[PDB]
């Protein structure tokens, strides 16, 4: 699908769950987030901070679209742009993209 | 949840 996420600050092509967790803990704000490519094929994770905890959400890359749960988008950038304006977890929007912080 | 669902 679309590759426009490759230059986004929040996107990390090579970042483990553990590395992602240690990055997010340095940022005491709900809505801190990043996206990382998973070892599983055609899969990403959104790692985010909410209620003082780190959570991870799977995103499946399937054909010309990406899927999070039952929500479907044209691309990963469209998905992130959506959840920057609409809450992903309770009332938390994706708010603070983490670029190595 | 290992992965939060949604």
């Amino acid at each position: 699908g679309s590759h426009m996420h490759e230059s986004k600050e929040w996107y990390h092509a090579s970042l483990t769950r553990a590395q992602a967790e240690h990055m997010l803990m340095r940022v005491p704000r709900d809505g801190a987030f990043l996206v990382r490519k998973r070892n599983e094929p055609n899969s990403y994770a959104i790692s985010f901070r909410a209620e003082g905890k780190i959570k991870h959400c799977r995103v499946q890359q399937e054909g010309q679209t990406v899927m999070l749960g039952n929500s479907e988008f044209d691309s990963l950038v469209d998905l992130i742009s959506y959840y920057e304006k609409h809450p992903l977890y309770r009332k938390m929007k994706l708010r603070y993209p983490i670029n190595e912080e | 949840l290992y992965y939060w669902d949604q």
